[PDB]
């Protein structure tokens, strides 16, 4: 998921 | 950190490496001799029993006798929202107390309610992915950053570097955001990609939880 979130 | 510079040897003696096997997976911040502050998803699906809290480090590609490894005693969370990535803060109690050397020092936090506006110059760090090419960073990395309010939530503090594709990437989560010698952010998540240049990098908003941190650290 990108614009939803990309937790590192 | 993508697009950043190597740090000076132990210039930031509060910089912590959370390691699982022998490899880095998240960074952290020493807020007390026996306490560590990081990101909640860094311990979400991991056996915290097995995490070694490496402190006073520089190049994690070999052993440094100045490094002090610790283990997690108690895990505190104030309502981590694993899906919305809200309140991505965790306080890890230490096993023991660290020797406040020149290589290991206690970082400090701001007061509860302190909001930084857009334009404030901050500094990010972490042992995360080294940039475009080359993977996890062997040597702690630095990056000058500036706070942004656009394309962000006050449930976060956000950071963008304007004029280059740079910012935090995988493995930097839980690492601090230093703003005027104060820890204002905890690396939570990126949007679209690490150094995207369009979406601001999101930090966990330390200032919203200080009263909670002080109830554990005092
Ligand atoms: C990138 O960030 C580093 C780190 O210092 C930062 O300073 C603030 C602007 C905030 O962003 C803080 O969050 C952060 O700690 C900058 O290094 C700093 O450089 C300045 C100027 O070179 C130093 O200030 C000087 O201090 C001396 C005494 O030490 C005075 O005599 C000078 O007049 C001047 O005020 C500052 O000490 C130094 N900080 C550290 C920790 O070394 C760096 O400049 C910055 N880069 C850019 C392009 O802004
Ligand atoms: C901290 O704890 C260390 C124990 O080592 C680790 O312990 C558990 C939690 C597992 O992660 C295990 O695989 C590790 O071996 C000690 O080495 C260290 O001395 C302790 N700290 C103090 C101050 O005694």
């Amino acid at each position: 998921v990108s614009s939803p979130v990309s937790t590192m | 950190i993508v697009g950043g510079r190597r740090a000076r040897p132990h210039a930031w003696p509060f910089m912590v490496s959370l390691q699982l096997r022998g490899g880095h997976f998240c960074g952290a911040t020493l807020i007390a001799p026996n306490f560590v502050m990081s990101a909640a998803h860094c311990v979400a699906n991991v056996n915290v029993r097995a995490v070694r809290v490496v402190l006073g480090a520089h190049n994690l590609s070999r052993r440094e006798p100045t490094r002090q490894v610790f283990a997690v005693q108690r895990i505190f969370e104030n309502g981590y929202d694993p899906v919305n990535l809200l309140n991505d803060i965790v306080i890890l109690q230490l096993n023991g107390s660290a020797t406040i050397n020149a290589n290991v020092q206690v970082a400090q936090l701001p007061a509860q309610g302190r909001r930084l506006g857009n334009g404030v110059q901050c500094l990010a760090m972490g042992w995360g992915l080294l940039g475009r090419n080359r993977g996890i960073a062997s040597v702690l990395q630095e990056l000058n950053v500036t706070v942004v309010t656009s394309l962000c939530r006050r449930s976060n503090v956000c950071t963008l570097v304007r004029g280059r594709q740079a910012g935090v990437c995988f493995g930097d989560s839980g690492s601090p955001l230093v703003c005027n010698g104060l820890i204002h952010g905890i690396a939570s998540f990126v949007r679209g990609g690490c150094a995207s240049g369009l979406y601001p990098d999101a930090f966990a908003p330390v200032a919203q939880f200080v009263n909670w941190i002080d109830s554990i650290i005092q």
